[PDB]
């Protein structure tokens, strides 16, 4: 009864030919334990080293090897407000190393520098750790949903460049991470309001926003974009907060130019080409001219997770259902074949040292390969 | 509406006969006063129309077009 | 170049009209922008606008039509809401549906029907209308709107807590992190008004801590858009504590600072809490308007000090004014008297102020229960610095009960009984219960009526009537033809302005013949010296009752129909003084008295049960026909009616004036002519019932009708049995000398009480290891 | 309830008027008021609409459409209507019950929907003292006027009924300098002489005795 | 015989204080400032006011102090009279 909406549901998986045959699912679970929970945590093939954990307070160093299980240690205070104060984390995996950082949405940060193990140090933060941390010229850069921006020092941490941005009285469950070149800092944001920040005590470059947004005419639910600035010689494309295509030819300073075009979930960077997922749940391709887009897709349309990633000329494509989507010898190239899990999908693929890495809404990897 | 009724007689009685017309109380020797301090004029110069309810308070004839 | 420029079709205007209200006319050379600017007056019009702008020649065709109007109308997919409502807030919006509606307002109303789904925090999945052009102008939109309902989302967060732990501040609130049911008292559905009250509602308890600095929380209610998730937090700034310390006053009245500071006794050194002075504060205000001046001016600061966490209270109190009052006018008893009103209360206007004599009045009113609504209206008349006006509204709760029945006359013409209850009584204050049954062998008369008041302090005196034919004779007699002519009239003096007690009298008239095969007659017949027959029901009585009645009663019944954390004794008590034909003693006691656990009372409790016990006076007993039975009614459901109570055995009357064949079996002729052990609740000398009930009307009403809808579940205990008893003739047969005769039965309880009549369904399964029982899990009460 | 051509549904409420189908009636001309707000068939259909509401006794309705409409259209000849009508409706629903079949003890209830037609009827026979139920409207005025004066004498004389002479006295004197003729007035100035010897205002119960043995023969 | 008869006020209750302080001269302004606007005041006749405070329980006696005033077309406090418990 409270679920009683006759929303778009998924256009189906296609036929599963692909002569590419999933040749591994090396297994190993941590088990725990995201179920359906928000965040973005992800693998990071560390040296292929994997410190794994998951959504209690666990960790176990891994390896992308068979992946044997280092470093466990017990990942929740046991003392202060409570006993184990119950650690959920909506704060993505980091690392230098084993300098395992890592801040929680808690308002809470902290460096288990398994570079030397457990030397972490407790922050009780302004805001709430909701975005990645972006280890820059010995420094940190997140987006913390307290409109504010910090920055501190790895495993020591000082409060600097401390900036604040604008918010939706709706407060969008919005996040950005900067994109950092030169010093040159350019973030998305979450009201449009986009900003290019040279760390002087966080001092921007910018004068404009993005056009479009959400909060008061509000939007669809379905214009999610990963908001965050990929900038390729200067010349930052733009992902707006609705559909909308911007191209910001930064130089030496803000440049902005915006070249529109609807259909906004990411985009990936590669000279003259792009390989998109378009808003409504379609993969595109896009060649760098003003907005040629290319690349028709509708076979996968309003498929819940879309999680592509490439690699071995494979832009593998991870949705819900612990089913795997294969993209291969590029366009017309569409088909795809792979369900590992039914445990289902819920986050970003990385595929990293050639080799691709996953995880399950619960349970740890089943470690596909091609 | 009506129970074989209600044509030209008032809901029930009509005391349009047994109230009370106009008494004038003389105001005596220095009991002059307000006679009334209200919404309470009427002109004399009335009718001679409806005493007793036999009046057409039923819709009388208007152009139609 | 057009010559003679004509509309046809205008039916609003007219066409030498259209011609002058556009710019453009015959004589002018009619070009491209010529024809455009014929196009924006037909535009500036406003209310109607369509160019059909045809020019061949010399002659100019312009055609026109208004869509006014729609009457969009059948908003469909209303499952949580009223198309109405839809309705209500598109024509305060300013929609309201005298409409012409071009075709762009269509997007625009959905969506912002949508918007303010949106707005309750939820949402409506599509709207798309159908539109019926209805052939004169008229159209309708079929309003079909489906939901993408999102309410029951909850997550809570709180940050900024560090001296009380988050989730025993986030237990206090409504909006609910999604627990399960079976712990229910309450609801938690978000809203943004629900926010702000969650917000306030920590806000109230914190700084009740004492914990002063904390005012200050960014508000960013996050948002999942997925129906549900919404794990919203807000950044407080919890506070300190203090130690209330030391007594200055500023009383600014015509001196009572010295009572006051006696009212604010705050020893030294106490704890800093500003619910405490709030309360004193408060007591201040009520001693205040107690004298009149009842519109102050006050202030208090907290000297909250710190390196001493001292705080010292810096106050200051200003007189109002004494004496005001100038109207005391109630609106509403339009065909209700309002000498009763103005009966219910106890000053005279005209007098000086207290706030307390009209909330008494009004309080008292609501004693009476009655009606649903105070209304203490109060204001200064405009035009003197003096002279209040009250006014007063209430909404009215009625009476009627009225029996209705004939028949069912099958082998009799149909049955005759009848029963009236008018009380308060419709005409006036008084109260009439009048009961008739005459079943083709019963003229057995009731009447009795009472006023409210007869004295300059309003008593009641209350009257009684009730005659008796009841015989019922199988064929002619040995039937207990018995007639009963009994009267009695009461009164009551309460002096407490609480508890009334009594002392007052009854009669009765008693005609007896054709005796029946029980002991229980012939015991009570010797008992009382009468020597009857043994095998013959050959045996008779005419009496007449010189008994005083003495009774009171309580109340302290905060409502009627529908009570709440009532409380109600009533005691009643029987003694026959001298100069009777019949003597005993009966001392009878129940009580109402109810608690809430629901504090909006929506779910009080029943605290409710009775005694009795009879006996005789000094050498007599209390007759059977003042004995105590129960079963199948509103004291105890589930059974046929009195089927509680002892069980008096046959003897053989197997000559018993004409002894009969085929009937009064059980030793009779045609019965087992020998003795018996017979089966029927005869009723005790003592009594007492437990029950113990809750108001539950329950959540799966379409909770709309609360003055005549009730819902409830209940349980009953019974046993009665007899004191002045015996087994010298009683151990062939089973004993009741103790309390031994448990029963127990469980159920539901609803009552959509329409104020003329209730129709109690009663549905009771008894559930206790007792004989006896003699059932109908099926009673309907009126 | 038909939807038919103004004409054609018009001239059969008529019908079921002149014939008394009140019910029926009102549903038609409702569904052609509706159908037309606009029209002298519609406002036609108005008049006699509001003519059959409070005649099949919608008095509710009755000054809802009376109300509504002299929003809608504020002054007219029928401003004779209108101001009878919703002072009557004002009047019946003072006295809508069955007493009023039953007759004994009325006019001691409420008379503010009647005051609201005094008001109503007087600005008639006023403003329009030219109109076919002129002193029709006055014999209306009449009633209410000696009703709400037996109306506040008997709540005056339950006050003082209590016993507390003061705010009777001032009852009866505002209902003097108001309309001091009903024998309401004549037969409540017993009243204020005895409540003065009760307060002991014995000059002002001379006083009073004067004017009275004045009024009185 | 019934056992009370209980206490009743009435209106304008009069001080020590209100009737000391005012004196002949004193305008109808101040002199409603002094005691109040009495709800007793004569509207056909002189400005005069009455200031009577009166209670009378359990069958007993009198006590009625009847404060009646005299006042010019102008209004100005002049030939005041009390009967202080009747």
């Amino acid at each position: 009864f409270n679920s009683e909406e006759d929303v778009v549901k998924m256009s189906p998986l296609p036929t599963v030919e692909n002569q590419f045959t999933p040749t591994t699912a090396w297994s190993t679970s941590v088990g725990s334990g995201i179920g359906n929970f928000y965040s973005n945590l992800h693998p990071a093939l560390a040296d292929n080293v994997v410190y794994a954990a998951d959504r209690a307070g666990l960790v176990k160093a891994l390896n992308a090897d068979d992946g044997k299980e280092i470093w466990s240690v017990s990942l929740a205070e046991k003392d202060g407000w409570f006993s184990k104060e119950p650690a959920l984390l909506s704060g993505g995996v980091t690392v230098s190393g084993g300098h395992v950082y890592i801040g929680s949405e808690k308002a809470q940060v902290y460096a288990l520098n398994t570079s030397d193990g457990t030397v972490a140090w407790q922050t009780k933060v302004a805001g709430e750790a909701l975005s990645r941390p972006v280890v820059s010229d010995g420094l940190v850069l997140i987006h913390t949903s307290n409109g504010q921006l910090q920055a501190l020092n790895e495993a020591d941490g000082a409060v600097k460049w401390t900036v604040n941005l604008d918010m939706p009285s709706l407060s969008l469950r919005g996040e950005s991470a900067p994109t950092t070149a030169f010093g040159a800092a350019v973030v998305g944001g979450d009201n449009g309001r986009v900003s290019a920040v040279l760390m002087e005590q966080g001092q921007m470059i910018w004068q404009q926003r993005i056009s479009q947004a959400t909060g008061s005419t509000e939007i669809d639910r379905l214009s999610d974009v990963d908001t965050t600035p990929v900038v390729v010689n200067g010349v930052v494309f733009a992902l707006a907060y609705n559909g909308n295509l911007t191209a910001l030819d930064l130089r030496s300073g803000q440049i902005m130019w915006k070249r529109e075009l609807g259909s906004v979930n990411d985009f990936i960077v590669d000279g003259n080409r792009i390989y998109l997922v378009d808003q409504n749940d379609r993969v595109m391709a896009l060649t760098i001219d003003g907005g040629v887009t290319l690349w028709t897709q509708s076979d996968l349309l309003h498929r819940l997770l879309t999680s592509p990633v490439l690699y071995n000329g494979n832009l593998v494509v991870g949705d819900s259902e612990g089913y795997l989507h294969w993209i291969n010898v590029e366009d017309g190239r569409f088909v795809a074949q792979q369900k590992v899990d039914s445990s289902g999908f819920q986050t970003e693929p990385v595929a990293a040292d050639g080799k691709l890495l996953i995880q399950a809404k619960d349970g740890t990897v089943y470690s596909i390969t091609r | 509406s009506s129970d074989s009724r209600y044509k030209r007689q008032v809901s029930g009685d009509e005391a349009y006969l047994e109230a009370a017309p106009l008494a004038e109380l003389h105001a005596p020797a220095g009991m002059i006063l307000p006679v009334t301090s209200g919404d309470y004029a009427i002109p004399v110069t009335n009718g001679s129309g409806a005493v007793g309810k036999a009046l057409d308070i039923r819709p009388p004839a208007q152009p139609l077009a | 170049v057009v010559k003679d420029i004509h509309f046809e079709g205008l039916q609003r205007v007219a066409v030498g009209a259209a011609l002058l209200s556009m710019p453009v006319r015959t004589g002018d050379t009619v070009n491209d922008e010529d024809i455009s600017n014929t196009i924006r007056a037909l535009f500036a019009t406003g209310n109607f606008e369509d160019v059909r702008v045809l020019r061949d020649g010399d002659t100019l065709l312009v055609q026109v039509k208004e869509r006014p109007t729609i009457a969009s109308i059948t908003f469909s997919g209303n499952k949580s809401v009223k198309d109405d409502m839809l309705k209500q807030n598109l024509e305060a919006s300013g929609v309201r549906v005298g409409e012409s509606l071009d075709r762009t307002t269509i997007a625009d109303i959905e969506k912002g029907l949508e918007d303010f789904y949106y707005s309750v925090g939820k949402y409506s999945a599509s709207v798309k209308a159908v539109v019926t052009p209805l052939p004169r102008n008229r159209v309708d939109l079929k309003l079909v709107f489906q939901e993408g309902v999102s309410a029951e989302i909850q997550q809570i967060n709180i940050v900024g807590n560090h001296a009380f732990t988050t989730d025993e501040l986030i237990s206090h609130f409504q909006l609910r992190d999604e627990v399960p049911w079976w712990n229910v008292v309450g609801d938690r559905k978000y809203q943004k008004q629900k926010l702000a009250g969650d917000l306030e509602t920590l806000r109230s308890y914190y700084l009740d801590r004492g914990y002063a600095r904390f005012n200050i929380d960014s508000t960013q209610v996050s948002l999942t858009p997925d129906k549900k998730g919404i794990y919203v937090t807000v950044n407080i700034t919890e506070g300190d504590q203090y130690k209330l310390s030391g007594v200055e006053v500023s009383g600014n009245l015509a001196g009572h600072s010295a009572e006051i500071e006696q009212l604010t006794k705050i020893e030294p050194g106490e704890l800093y809490n500003g619910t405490k002075v709030t309360k004193m504060e408060d007591d201040i205000k009520k001693l205040l308007g107690r004298y009149g001046y009842a519109y102050p001016r006050v202030q208090s600061m907290p000297e909250i000090n710190d390196a001493d966490k001292t705080v010292k209270l810096r106050v200051n109190v200003d007189a109002g004014n004494r004496f005001y009052v100038r109207k005391i006018r109630f609106e509403g008893n339009d065909t209700s008297k309002d000498a009763v009103l103005r009966r219910e209360m106890r000053q005279m206007e005209g007098a000086w102020l207290g706030s307390d004599l009209v909330d008494q009045g009004k309080e008292r009113l609501n004693r009476l229960g009655f009606f649903e609504t105070v209304d203490t209206d109060t204001q200064r008349v405009p035009g003197s610095p003096d002279q209040v006006d009250v006014v007063y509204k209430v909404k009215e709760r009625n009476t009627g009960s009225f029996n209705f029945g004939i028949g069912y006359g099958t082998e009799s013409g149909v049955s005759f009984q009848a029963g009236v209850q008018q009380d308060n009584w419709l005409g006036t204050g008084y109260a009439v219960g009048i009961n008739g049954t005459k079943n083709d062998y019963q003229t057995y008369a009731e009447l009795s009526v009472t006023n409210p008041y007869f004295t300059v302090d309003g008593v009641s005196l209350g009257g009684r009537l009730f005659y008796n034919d009841f015989q019922a004779d199988d064929a002619d007699l040995s039937d207990y033809t018995n007639k009963s002519y009994g009267t009695d009239v009461t009164l009551g003096f309460p002096i407490n302005e609480y508890n009334s007690l009594r002392a007052g009298l009854g009669y009765v008239h008693n005609s007896l013949s054709n005796m029946q095969p029980q002991v229980a007659m012939w015991r009570y017949l010797y008992s009382m010296g009468e020597h009857p027959s043994t095998s013959d029901q050959d045996n008779s009585f005419k009496t007449d009752d010189f008994t005083f009645n003495y009774g009171w009663t309580y109340n302290k019944l905060d409502r009627g129909y529908f009570p709440t954390d009532g409380s109600r004794v009533n005691l009643t008590g029987k003694v026959t003084i001298p100069g009777s034909d019949n003597e005993y003693y009966k001392v009878t006691l129940d009580t109402a008295t109810y608690v809430p656990i629901d504090d909006d009372h929506k779910w009080v409790v029943l605290g409710r049960t009775r005694w009795g016990y009879g006996d005789g006076l000094g050498g007599k007993e209390m007759p059977f026909y003042e004995n105590f039975y129960a079963g199948g009614s509103s004291t105890v459901r589930g059974f046929q009616s009195n089927t509680i109570g002892p069980k008096a055995v046959y003897f053989p009357h197997q000559a018993s004036n004409y002894d009969p064949d085929y009937d009064y079996e059980c030793a009779t002729q045609d019965g087992a002519k020998d003795l018996c052990k017979s089966d029927d609740a005869v009723g005790g000398n003592a009594m007492a019932v437990a029950s113990l009930e809750f108001i539950t009307p329950t959540p799966f009403i379409s909770d709309k009708y609360a003055n005549s809808v009730r819902t409830s579940f209940f349980w009953d205990m019974g046993t009665v049995w007899d004191t002045n008893w015996d087994s010298s003739q009683y151990s062939g047969y089973p004993d009741y000398s103790d309390p031994s005769n448990i029963r127990m039965s469980a159920g539901i309880a609803l009552q959509w009480m329409s104020p003329l009549g209730p129709l109690v369904f009663s549905y009771a399964q008894p559930f206790k290891k007792y004989d006896g029982d003699k059932a109908e899990q099926f009673q309907f009460n009126i | 309830v038909p939807d038919n051509p103004p004409n054609e549904i018009y001239a059969t409420a008529q019908q079921k008027l002149q014939d008394g189908n009140w019910r029926q009636a009102i549903t038609q001309l409702e569904a052609l008021d509706n159908r037309y707000p606009f029209g002298p068939y519609s406002q036609q259909v108005q008049l006699d609409l509001i003519y059959a509401y409070y005649k099949n006794a919608d008095l509710p309705l009755a000054q809802a459409a009376i109300d509504r409409f002299i929003r809608l259209n504020p002054t007219h000849p029928n401003i004779d209507y209108v101001m009878y009508m919703r002072g009557l409706t004002n009047m019946a629903l003072d006295d809508s019950a069955l007493q009023g079949f039953f007759g004994v003890d009325r006019s001691d209830r409420d008379p503010q929907h009647a005051r609201a037609a005094f008001s109503d009827f007087s600005k008639l026979v006023r403003g329009y003292p030219n109109s076919q139920y002129t002193t029709d409207a006055t014999k209306r005025l009449v009633f209410l006027k000696d009703r709400l004066a037996k109306y506040e004498y008997s709540v005056a004389e339950y006050y003082t009924e209590r016993g507390a002479w003061v705010a009777v006295v001032n009852r009866v004197e505002g209902m003097l300098r108001d309309y001091p003729d009903t024998q309401a007035t004549r037969d409540a100035l017993p009243l204020m002489e005895n409540a003065y010897r009760q307060m002991q205002m014995n000059a002002q119960a001379e006083k009073v005795a004067k004017i009275i043995a004045a009024n009185s023969s | 015989r019934v056992v009370y008869r209980p206490d009743i006020n009435q209106g304008n209750y009069l001080t020590a204080n209100d009737v000391s302080k005012i004196r002949v001269g004193m305008t109808q302004q101040q002199v409603a400032y002094a005691l109040g606007t009495p709800l007793m005041s004569d509207p056909f006749g002189t400005n005069t006011w009455f200031y009577v405070f009166r209670q009378q329980p359990g069958h007993e006696g009198v006590t009625q102090q009847t404060l009646t005033l005299t006042f010019n077309s102008s209004g100005v406090l002049t030939n005041i009279d009390n009967k202080p418990a009747l």
